[PDB]
């Protein structure tokens, strides 16, 4: 009935328009991996470019958040790009009231927040993307924050997300100086656990330093993967 | 095409307004009937006598309802609130057409949109304008029509009243006297007591319950 | 059929991206009666033919004036006529209380165009189900727009909208070749578009009551001519 | 499954596979219009369309939303003239603010957020249209085809449209031939159409940076070419 | 949602976008000269009365 | 004029006092008196809110106000007005049902609190009593000891109303 | 027309006065009737008052 | 017809409010006796377990006022959503008037809270009804009940709640208007008794008060429990 | 548009069809218990995660309302996450910022009562699909729990439990509980009933537990008002809760 | 681009400006009773020596807002600030509470005031009038 | 809603008819205060103490009117209260700063409270003052209030970098007495807190400190009754 054109129960008690939200998610065959060293956060994707037409200097899913925060986004790009403006401009607002910067776990807690609005009112739909926002907090350290269409959002040690994400994350529990090192560790992983061997274009890369994150630039990832060849 | 008040029916009708005109048909029946002289308005073992059904709006105009009782209050309610604002902003006492016009607007009002339900009462409106002694008595509709009337009867046994009245009152022969508006009435209920009798001049009597007429009626 | 499910509203694209509910404002065009228009590098002329409800009553006022400079010409519902009418001369009247400039009449047909898209894709409105023809001369000279009420505004040498504009319209096709020269003799211009629209009639023949017909130019602001004023060109 | 029904009737609902068969079918509603291809160059991009009492120097499908950038659509008319317009607001106040011509990818960027909006609420539709927009820019030139879903990314060119399947396929076969000068591009553009004719392009090296209509004695030759 | 986009779409200065005033000019037809009760103009200051009566 | 005038609290040993000149200037709330004084139609206001409030209150919580619970309540009551404000001088006296601790305070027009341990006075000749009090008050008086010294303290202020407060009883008295 | 002959006859006013040279005569749901007569009512007298 | 409260059914019937009333038939039963001398109110605590605190589960019978008590049927949350409103109407009034509130006024004020529920469309009626007791001395005690449909009746003995029917049989029976305020508790505890759908009438299965004398008493157990043994239930 | 129908309505049966679904979804949530000692509160729940490398320490299911009051619940965490911004917020708006002090436990379980009711008439929105366990202390009514539901209802509770477990929990404490328990003794029965309760692996970890007790004045996080009253809310450590277990 | 609320006075008055109290004998004039402000007492030319502060606090969170709105549609473009607007008209306008006084749990959560107190919060601050009818009229503009 | 206005005409109508210091030092920052209270030339109350708490760790001195100091000072309380507990996280002295300041520019003045905000977080120690129309700045020492002048003088005769503890102590205590013995508005005790980065905040209240009864029977009773309540 309407249980399933709005976020109503159904008398299972299921948000089943929550749960096809987060089926929303995996319409893009991407995944993503990330990791924490000592003092860096890695955010490895996928970077799937068969079509022979697409620009793949255009086509990335992490985004810069903040000077501190990066995300990640698994799910269409539209929302993906909807949910990092608004982001980015909640981390600012933070920034301008309080007048330190935006921790990566407050910026969790207030798009699940917005999420929840979103599961809640009868005329707003659900985001439809997961968000994995990762940043070296000045208090906590590297820190790695996942937030569901659902309005969850829980820290994480390191995460997978997409349609082979058990394979990742059995991969990381079987395994459980500088981030070069890091970064190439979970390439490795992401290798031996899909068993694609990379394209310097297959990959996008993205690094949360003590001082700021960045994205890798395509020379880097070639570098990194020349780097992994040599072992 | 029931389901709204927006919607006509394809031969011209709006349903949503005759089923409030049938939820006022199951409303306990009220009677109301003119004189030349006066208007007669009339209608378990442990409830509490003490704390009628005929609720002056002002000194000089009534207002006796049928249908949702709630509705009819918050509608009262209304009434006096206009008939008080009317006598502040202008010195006169308001008009009983005034009055019933009012009342026939609120409930018109809750009819201009889909998300409020109307008022499921219809009201019979009877008094004499401030320094007249022309009697007056209407009836409002959930749509907000309003008409002025001899005698009428709304409720849950209207027809049959209204069918003996019909015959009883005489459009050129109408009761002459206080003591024959009330008979009339009782008559007219006793087909089927409580009467009120407004008489110009803001002079209104509820008819302590002097059941001489009903025994004379049965005697009839 | 299946399309009964998907024409509820302007906000349902059905399985095939028709968009029906904007298709029948379309379609409601058709129900209009016939009006021509045509114009030469000079000149515009609008004709039209104009019907009654009845031999009790007046025939309908299908031609309007944005000002001095401008005019129009309706098809289609009476109540969104009366709105976009009103919206044209509001727009050409701030237009010259502001600047004091002659709305240019490409503007004014793209303010249409922009106000009549709004109605295609909110949920609560509907199309506006009606088709204009606008004429008008400025420094660009003469000019002749049909607005259909998709929110589409094209500029043309000449059209027809109505129940039987096909023929009007195949004829002009013929002929525009003929009609666009026509500089200085606005009569002749006034006559070709009287011929036009004597094709597509049904029926009926023109006539002082039910033709009306108006003019602009270079040399003539807009004017409009009917009763008597149209027996010297029936 | 393409049609959904149970989960088409209104604009945001998910369907339980996570589709939004309403943004399905209007992108099904781009595969109406009119044919249209973009190609970017080495210096530029180039644009081209497959499309009587209309004054033709007045009948023209390539927008021109700024000088510095051109763009073409197809799908529903009154959708595409209204996310131009929105898109050369959007330019004007850019250029009004920061005194520079919109870099592409913000632009791109502002476009895909307005359409992303109308996916949102059951009061709005999705824009039936699929717009190519591209021109030279700060960084170079840039191609991008924006859905109606928003979703938008660069491309080396790209096919809207009922004969969009074989456009793509020789744009495709073109690209794999120069892993262009802008001369050559507006041949090859000429060609794919042909596998009446209106170019436009946009180069550093020939037409300044601007956005200009490719006309006249180029568009002759290129006719000659095709 | 289009209303609300096209209040975020050279009026602002002149003041024409605020009704009441492009009904005083007769912008927005001669609703001016359709109302019971015509409306007075004030000056915008902290004491209009004081502005009045220095007349 | 019934305008103004003056209110003096004092606190003894298990109780407290609070007195006035005196229409009354003195309420109470359950076992929390307050002295208000003032414009008489803000001090009349004041009572109808204080009385809004703290039968809301006793509803509410099934329980009777503490003395510095209300004192809060009527500071943060003040301060809602903090432009155009009361044009008052509250005095609030009690004893803590729970403790037993004798309790005064006094308030400007916008809820500053005072909360002095011995005495507080407010309004006109504010201070020839602040004198008065100093001299006369010592710590730890007797209940009958401090009805005498709050009272011939009052009446060398410048008719007189004296309430003496135990923990479970109230004498009110009188003075010429 | 009358639902009951006790319907007072003087009172059912199906034409009205809107200004000293126009009148109005009604039919159909009588209370849009009565909105639209004082609609018309008080533009006529606006527009004497304003145009005299 | 029922989807919404909004919408006349052909019958002219609101479904939707014939649903709230019927809403009550499940709450344990509510009984209120006005004597010559003072009010008794009486509730069954249907929702009951041994985890439950008893002895500060004030949870249908809810004082308004001094000389204003109410007893609760329905939903507990609409129930305290109306009590604090009429809670703060009651304080409204006696800041202006510096008078008790009249009961007829809040009973008619809290009736029309309750109707306005069933007639604008984004609101549900309140599944609630109460019995209100209490004293003025323009009527002296008196006693109402009202519905979720927003209607309210006087009454001299009432009862709300799942056997409402079989409670009004047995008090049409034996009540008498004469009667004390200690005859009105006995008749209240053996109308229960015999309505109850427990086994027994343990004290903890009751929430008992008085109006009379003016003061207002909310039972603790432990009287409860000593008026039933004196009752003898 | 100017009105929206209303979402949750009454079933011909007289039964508000949300309400009961919101129920439901409680039904369907993780156990959690709560337990008055004489002495104390205590209140426990599973920290159930999806994977492994999930941060346990940021599953806060307990949570503190005001330095005398905490919650717990079952079901939407994210509604009962906005739920406690909203019950804090009111805790300082409504009462400490009139009263110069925290609310009673029942005074601010009333706030959070009336909130969860309002989304029940709203058309706007659905009710929120959590039902919390309050416990609290209060100057003069004393350690109190209370059990609030999807419709807004709450009744004082001595012992209680929610969640897939509630029956079973319900009924080993209705056996176990009794007026004379000790904070330590209800801390043992409360971990008890929850190993009896959790499904899998049941560690110091897979649990969080909270009390009510006497003040802490090393929470206070400041010394010298010696009036000045230290949180009796405490969350127990992982540490200490593993050392409860090898009791 | 605002700090302090600038446009902050009324430029036109009419006894007619006041919509949803007119009387309706003379729908021309306020209606004192329903006003129940006083009396007429309380008329409009009466609004002068307003506090200084009182205009620019009553409106200072709207022109807060107007600012954030308008550096969005400057730095963002206009789909954000239309993004934002028809969020919050879509929660005030599907929140209807004629009895509770509280703000919506939603609304804060869109305005980022979960974790923000205002003297509005802390202070929240009649025979005619004040029913849930009359509110009911207001909303749906009966 | 808000701070009304509703009175300001009427009682226009009606019309017509302290020290306090900070000192930062090596691992933390003492604020100080003397304790007198005045109203005109009337001590109103001794001991009253001036050291308000914003957090556990963030500790608050004002001047100017003192019910406006107080109420901003409890509301800029809640306000970092909510907002540690919705981050999970100890409140920073400079989101204090930012919100107190703020507020304070909201009302352009008109809250006329002016303030020393001194604490520790974890990026540090910290000490701030605010004036009533929103404006700041940084500083090792401040002094506030009419003997704001005095103990500048002393700090500035007296302070040095790298202060321990107790010389921090001594020296705050010390500006205060000076402000006491030079300013009329300051008396009676003196107030510390101390706060350092690693530690608990120690607050110190008066760390320094520098008959007539009439016979029974003497006052003329009138009458008496007893009131019961």
């Amino acid at each position: 009935g309407y249980d399933r054109h709005i976020t109503i129960f159904s008398p299972e008690g299921r948000l089943y328009q929550v749960e096809y939200a987060f089926k929303a998610t995996n319409q893009t065959n991407i995944n993503s991996l990330a990791v924490r060293g000592k003092d860096c956060t890695v955010v490895i994707s996928q970077k799937k470019v068969p079509d022979k037409l697409l620009d793949p200097t255009t086509v990335s899913y992490i985004f810069c958040i903040s000077r501190t925060i990066g995300m990640v986004v698994n799910g269409p790009i539209p929302d993906a790009r909807n949910a990092a403006l608004r982001a980015k401009a909640e981390a600012a607002e933070f920034r301008y009231k309080y007048g330190y910067d935006m921790p990566c776990d407050v910026l969790a807690k207030r798009m699940a927040n917005l999420s929840q609005i979103y599961t809640q009112r009868a005329y707003m739909r659900p985001l439809g993307v997961i968000l994995t926002f990762v940043s070296v907090d000045e208090e906590l350290g590297p820190s790695i924050y996942k937030t569901d269409p659902a309005g969850y959002y829980v820290g994480y040690k390191a995460t997978a997300t997409g349609p082979k994400q058990q394979e990742i994350t059995t991969n990381l529990e079987n395994h459980f100086e500088s981030w070069e090192k890091v970064v190439e560790f979970a390439i490795t992983h992401m290798i031996d656990a899909l068993g694609t061997e990379f394209s310097k274009n297959d990959l996008e890369v993205g690094v949360a330093t003590k001082d700021k994150f960045f994205t890798l630039s395509a020379e880097n990832i070639e570098e990194r993967l020349v780097a992994i060849a040599e072992q | 095409y029931d389901r709204a008040l927006s919607i006509f029916s394809p031969d011209g009708h709006i349903f949503q307004v005759e089923y409030a005109l049938e939820a006022v048909k199951r409303g306990t029946c009220a009677v109301g009937v003119k004189g030349k002289n006066c208007v007669v308005l009339g209608c378990l073992k442990l409830q509490d006598t003490r704390i009628s059904k005929v609720s002056k709006i002002d000194s000089h105009v009534v207002l006796s309802f049928s249908g949702l009782n709630a509705d009819s209050r918050i509608l009262i309610e209304k009434a006096r609130v206009e008939a008080q604002s009317h006598r502040l902003t202008l010195e006169d006492p308001v008009t009983v057409e005034y009055l019933t016009r009012y009342v026939a607007g609120v409930q018109q009002r809750y009819t201009q949109s889909g998300g409020v339900r109307p008022f499921g009462v219809s009201t019979l409106i009877a008094g004499f304008d401030p320094r007249d002694d022309e009697p007056k008595l209407y009836q409002t509709e959930p749509s907000g029509i309003y008409s002025s009337w001899s005698a009428q009867t709304i409720g849950r046994n209207s027809k049959t009243v209204r069918e003996f009245l019909e015959k009883n009152y005489d459009r050129k022969e109408p009761p002459a006297t206080v003591e024959e508006c009330v008979k009339l009435t009782v008559r007219s209920l006793l087909e089927v007591i409580e009467i009120t009798v407004v008489k110009p001049d803001s002079d209104i009597v509820a008819l302590s319950s002097e059941e001489i007429n009903q025994y004379v009626t049965q005697i009839e | 059929m299946f399309r009964n499910n998907y024409d509820g509203d302007t906000v349902t694209f059905s399985p095939t991206g028709r968009l029906f509910q904007v298709e029948y404002a379309l379609e409601a065009i058709k129900q209009g009666s016939v009006t021509v228009g045509l114009r030469s590098n000079t000149h515009a002329v609008l004709v039209a033919l104009k019907r009654n409800a009845d031999e009790l009553s007046s025939y309908q006022k299908k031609i309007i004036k944005c000002d001095e400079h401008m005019g129009l010409s309706l098809a289609g519902l009476a109540p969104d006529a009366r709105v976009l009418s009103n919206y044209l001369r509001q727009q050409c009247n701030y237009s010259s209380l502001v600047f004091n400039r002659k709305l240019a009449v490409e503007r004014a047909g793209h303010l249409l165009c922009d106000k009549a898209q709004k109605n295609t894709q909110s949920y609560g409105g509907r199309p506006y189900g009606v088709g204009l023809l606008i004429i008008g001369y400025d420094k660009s000279g003469a000019h002749l727009l049909e607005f259909q009420p998709s929110g589409n505004v094209t500029e043309l040498y000449g059209t027809a909208i109505g129940a039987r504009s096909q023929g009007a319209k195949t004829y002009l096709e013929r002929t525009l070749d003929t009609f666009i020269k026509i500089d200085g003799n606005p009569d002749e211009l006034i006559k070709a578009g009287v011929e036009a629209i004597s094709q597509s009639l049904r029926d009926e023949s023109l006539t002082v009551d039910n033709l009306s017909i108006a003019i602009v130019g270079k040399d003539t602001p807009f004017t409009i001519y009917d009763g008597e004023a149209v027996a010297k060109y029936i | 499954t393409s049609i959904g029904t149970g989960y088409d009737l209104s604009n945001s609902v998910f369907s339980p596979d996570g589709r939004n068969f309403q943004v399905e079918y209007a992108v099904k509603a781009v595969e109406n219009g009119t044919t249209s291809i973009g190609i970017k160059c080495n210096d530029g991009v180039v644009f081209a369309v497959e499309k009587k009492l209309l004054v033709p120097q007045k009948n023209v499908k390539i927008q021109v939303v700024d000088r510095h950038i051109g763009c073409v659509y197809s799908g529903l008319i009154p959708d595409g003239r209204h996310l131009v317009n929105r898109g050369r607001e959007e330019a004007a106040s850019f250029k009004k603010l920061y005194k520079t011509p919109i870099p592409i990818p913000a632009f791109a960027d502002r476009l895909g957020q307005y359409v992303q909006a109308h996916t949102l609420y059951n009061s709005v539709r999705p824009f039936g249209v699929s717009t190519i927009f591209g021109g030279v820019d700060k960084n170079g030139a840039h191609l991008y085809m924006l859905e109606p879903s928003g979703s938008y990314w660069g491309y080396k060119g790209a096919a809207t449209g009922k004969g969009r399947q074989s456009a793509k396929a020789e744009l495709e076969k073109l690209v794999d031939h120069h892993p262009l000068s802008a001369r050559e591009a507006v041949k090859q553009a000429a060609k794919i159409i042909y596998l009446e004719l209106e170019i436009s392009w946009c180069s550093l090296s020939e037409t300044n940076g601007l956005h200009k209509f490719v006309k006249g004695d180029l568009l002759q030759e290129a006719i000659d070419f095709a | 949602m289009q209303a609300i986009a096209d209040s975020f779409s050279l009026v602002k200065e002149l003041q024409y976008d605020n009704e009441q005033n492009l009904e005083s000019d007769f912008v927005t037809g001669a609703s001016q000269f359709q109302r019971l009760a015509p409306s007075l103009t004030v000056p915008p200051i902290a004491s209009p009365q004081q502005f009045l009566r220095a007349h | 004029s019934i305008n103004g005038g003056i209110v003096v609290a004092m606190t003894g040993k298990d109780c407290v006092a609070i007195a006035c000149d005196l229409f009354e200037k003195i309420f109470h709330y359950g076992h929390v008196f307050l002295g208000i004084t003032g414009l008489a139609t803000d001090v009349t206001t004041l009572n109808e809110m204080f009385r809004y409030k703290t039968n809301l209150y006793k509803l509410k919580e099934e329980r009777a106000i503490e003395p510095e619970t209300f004192t809060q309540l009527v500071s943060s009551s003040l301060y809602e007005r903090r432009f155009g404000p009361y044009f008052v001088g509250p005095v609030v006296a009690g004893i803590n049902s729970k403790s037993g601790k004798p309790f005064i305070a006094g308030f400007d027009l916008i809820g500053c609190i005072d909360e002095a341990k011995d005495f507080i006075v407010s309004g006109t000749a504010s201070d020839q009593l602040f004198g008065m009090c100093e001299s006369l008050y010592e710590p730890n008086l007797e209940p009958e000891d401090l009805f005498e010294t709050i009272s011939q303290a009052l009446l060398n202020a410048a008719g007189a109303v004296v309430y003496i407060i135990k923990k479970d009883e109230v004498v009110k008295r009188y003075l010429k | 027309r009358a639902t009951s002959p006790l319907l007072e006859s003087d009172s059912i006013e199906k034409i009205v006065e809107i200004d000293r040279h126009i009148g109005c005569a009604m039919s159909g749901l009588t209370a849009d009737a009565r909105s639209m007569i004082e609609h018309a009512r008080t533009a006529a007298v606006t527009h004497n008052l304003y145009y005299d | 017809y029922d989807s919404r409260t909004t919408i006349f059914s052909p019958e002219g019937r609101l479904y939707q409010v014939e649903y709230a009333l019927e809403s009550i038939s499940h709450a344990g039963t509510a009984i209120g006796i006005m004597a010559s001398d003072g009010i008794v109110l009486a509730a069954e605590r249907k929702v009951t377990s041994t985890l439950l605190e008893q002895d500060t589960s004030t949870e249908k019978l809810y004082k308004l006022n001094d000389k204003i008590a109410v007893a609760v049927a329905g939903l507990t949350a609409d129930a305290e959503i109306l009590i604090n409103t009429a809670r703060i109407h009651a304080q409204n009034y006696l800041k202006t008037y510096n008078e008790d509130i009249p009961v007829e006024i809040l009973v008619r004020r809290l009736s029309d809270i309750k109707q306005g529920y069933t007639q604008h469309g984004g609101l549900r009626p309140f599944g609630v009804s109460f019995i209100y007791a209490g004293y003025d001395d323009r009527y002296g005690y008196q006693l109402y009940t009202s519905n979720p449909s927003g209607n309210y009746t006087g009454w001299k003995a009432i009862s709300v709640g799942a056997n409402t029917s079989a409670a009004q049989t047995l008090l049409q029976m034996d009540y008498k208007d004469d009667m004390k305020v200690d005859d009105a508790i006995e008749l209240a505890l053996k109308t229960l008794s015999k309505t109850t759908d427990s086994s027994a009438l343990t004290y903890d299965r009751l929430e008992f008060a008085t109006i009379r004398k003016v003061y207002q008493k909310i039972f603790k157990p432990q009287e409860i429990k000593d008026i039933l043994v004196k009752t003898g239930i | 548009d100017r009105y929206s129908f209303s979402l949750t309505t009454f079933s011909p049966s007289g039964k508000l069809g949300q309400i009961d679904y919101a129920l439901t979804a409680v039904k369907q949530g993780v156990t959690s218990l709560g337990i008055k000692a004489t002495n104390g509160v205590v209140i426990a729940t599973e920290k159930k995660s999806s994977s492994p490398l999930a941060m346990s320490e940021t599953l806060s299911k307990v949570s503190l309302l005001t330095p005398d009051i905490g919650a717990v619940y079952s079901g939407m965490g994210p509604d009962y996450r906005v739920l406690v911004d909203k019950s804090r917020k009111v805790a300082h708006t409504s009462y400490k910022r009139i009263y110069g002090e925290y609310p009673p436990t029942k005074l601010l379980v009333s706030e959070v009562a009336k909130i969860m009711q309002e989304a029940t008439q709203s058309g706007g929105v659905r009710p929120f699909g959590v039902s919390l366990l309050i416990a609290g202390h209060d100057e003069f009514n004393g350690f109190s729990l209370y059990q609030v539901d999807p419709s807004g209802s709450y009744f004082p509770w001595k012992a209680t439990a929610i969640g897939k477990g509630s029956v079973a929990a319900k009924t080993f404490l209705e056996k176990r509980w009794n007026d004379e328990l000790e904070l330590e003794d209800a801390i043992h029965i409360a971990l008890l009933t929850l190993k009896e309760s959790v499904e899998g692996e049941f560690n110091g970890d897979t649990i969080e537990l909270a009390i009510i007790g006497d003040e802490n004045p090393d929470l206070l996080g400041y010394t010298g008002i010696p009036t000045d009253k230290g949180p009796r809310f405490r969350k127990l450590t992982s540490q200490e809760i593993n050392d409860r277990l090898e009791a | 681009m605002n700090i302090v609320p600038q446009d902050t006075f009324k430029s036109q008055v009419s006894t007619d400006q006041d919509k949803s109290v007119l009387s309706s004998a003379v729908p021309s004039l306020p209606d004192t009773l329903r006003q129940q402000e006083g009396g007429a007492v309380p008329l409009s030319t009466q609004l002068n020596d307003r506090h200084p502060l009182e205009s620019t606090l009553k409106n200072w969170e709207t022109t807060q807002r107007q600012r954030q709105m308008e550096q969005y549609r400057q730095i963002f473009g206009i789909a954000e600030p239309m993004k934002r607007t028809m969020e919050m008209e879509i929660v005030n306008r599907t929140d209807f509470n004629p009895l509770s006084t509280n703000g919506s749990i939603h609304r804060d959560i869109l305005l980022n005031k979960e974790c923000s107190i205002d003297w509005e919060d802390v202070y929240p601050g009649t025979m005619v009038g004040d029913d849930v009818h009359s509110k009911i009229e207001k909303q749906l503009g009966i | 809603a808000g701070l009304s206005f509703d009175n300001y005409q009427r009682n226009n109508f009606l019309a017509e008819n302290t020290t306090i210091v900070g000192v930062k030092f090596n691992n933390g920052v003492v604020i100080a205060a003397d304790t007198r209270s005045t109203q005109g030339p009337i001590v109103a109350d001794k001991n009253c103490a001036k050291l308000h708490r914003i957090s556990p760790k963030i500790w608050c001195a004002g001047a100017g009117t003192a019910a406006d100091t107080e109420a901003v000072t409890q509301l800029i309380g809640s306000n970092i209260e909510l907002h540690s507990l919705y981050t999970s996280r100890e409140p920073r002295v400079v989101s204090a700063l930012q919100m107190l300041k703020q507020h304070l520019f909201k009302y352009q003045g008109h809250i006329g409270a002016y303030l020393i905000v001194a604490g520790v977080d974890p990026t540090g120690s910290h000490l701030f003052s605010i004036h009533a129309h929103g404006s700041t700045d940084v500083g090792y020492y401040l002094s506030l209030g009419s003997g704001s002048l005095a103990a500048m003088a002393v700090l500035e005769s007296h302070w040095k970098q790298d202060l321990t503890k107790e010389e921090a102590i001594k020296l705050a205590s010390d500006a205060i007495q000076a402000g006491i013995w030079n300013d009329l508005g300051s008396g009676s005790n003196v107030d510390v807190c101390v706060m350092e980065i690693g530690k608990d905040a120690e607050y110190l209240r008066n760390y320094l400190t520098p008959s007539y009864k009439f016979p029974r029977g003497t006052t003329a009773v009138l009458k008496e009754s007893i009131v019961n309540i």
